[PDB]
Formats: structure tokens, C-alpha cells, sequence
């Protein structure tokens, strides 16, 4: 987690092991952490995202 | 059958600060590795094969471990799972390293 606390999570039902990549940003459920949806990696574009013409 | 009710995900991550390795049985005058004059030391003597784990909430708990996870596994600085609800070492997780490092392979 972004606040810093690691959890070992299971496998969602809208996802397969093939869609989950490593380093990939993922939504976890805030009710019980579990990967739900893979979400475009990198939170870093914001000064490389506003220089696309 | 009860082992399979506990094993459910998700669960907290920890590393092992120090394995104490007190002696669970060595006398009934104690119940620790330490031996000292006088019987009845009440529940001060009740520390055996024991894990002080430090969680990824950045706190430290003592507990008397689960012997599922042996203390022949545990060394200082191993990744361990710990059940979140009551801090018990649920399992050992294979040691892994930063996601950026993993990409280099």
C-alpha cells in the first residue's frame, strides 16, 4: 500500500492470472483487499502527460 | 478441517525481529530457557519457541508462534505472513525484492 502496509492477497473474479502483471497498479477492494481490476501503470506522467500536443 | 478455515486471504505481512528461542519444557520450576531458584513464577514463565515479529503497520508484537511455521525456518529478517485479526504467523512467504529489481531479470 501507498500508506505502507503489505498484504498477501488472493484472486478476483473479473480477472485472471494472465491480466495481472508485476509492477502493475491494481485496484484492491477497501472492504477486504483483493485484486479487482488492473489499472494503467504509472502515476508518474503529469509533466510528460501535458507535453503531448 | 480448521486449518482450511484460517488459511483464507488476505493477511498481513511481517518480518521476524528476533526469534527468542526460549525452552518450552526444561523444568517445571521454570518453563523457559532460564533456570532460577524457587518454584512458582506464575505466568512470567510461559515463553517457549517464540517469535517477536515486526509488521508492515510498523509496530512490534510478541506472540508464541505457530509450530506449523517452524523456528528452524525463522531467522531475523525473513518475510512471514501474519494473520491480521490476531497476530499469529500464518505461514512463511518466500523472500522477494522490489518490483523494479524483478523487472531486470
Amino acid at each position: 500500500l501507498k500508506q505502507i502496509a503489505k498484504f498477501v492477497v488472493g484472486l478476483g473474479e473479473r480477472v485472471s492470472p494472465t491480466d495481472i502483471e508485476e509492477g502493475m497498479r491494481v485496484g484492491v477492494d477497501r472492504s477486504k483487499y483483493n485484486i479487482e481490476l488492473p489499472l494503467p501503470p504509472r502515476i508518474d506522467p503529469s509533466v510528460t502527460m501535458m507535453t503531448v500536443e | 478441517e480448521k486449518i482450511k478455515n484460517n488459511r483464507q486471504l488476505p493477511y498481513l505481512v511481517a518480518n521476524v525481529v528476533e526469534v527468542m528461542d526460549m525452552n518450552e519444557i526444561e523444568d517445571k520450576e521454570n518453563s523457559e530457557s532460564t533456570t532460577q531458584g524457587g518454584n512458582v513464577n506464575l505466568d512470567n514463565t510461559a515463553v517457549g519457541k517464540a517469535a517477536v515479529v515486526k509488521t508492515s503497520s510498523r509496530q512490534t508484537v510478541f506472540l508464541p508462534m505457530v509450530g506449523l511455521v517452524d523456528p528452524d525456518k525463522l531467522k531475523p529478517n525473513d518475510l512471514v505472513g501474519v494473520n491480521k485479526d490476531s497476530y499469529l504467523i500464518l505461514d512463511t512467504l518466500p523472500s522477494e525484492f522490489d518490483s523494479r529489481v524483478k523487472a531486470m531479470e
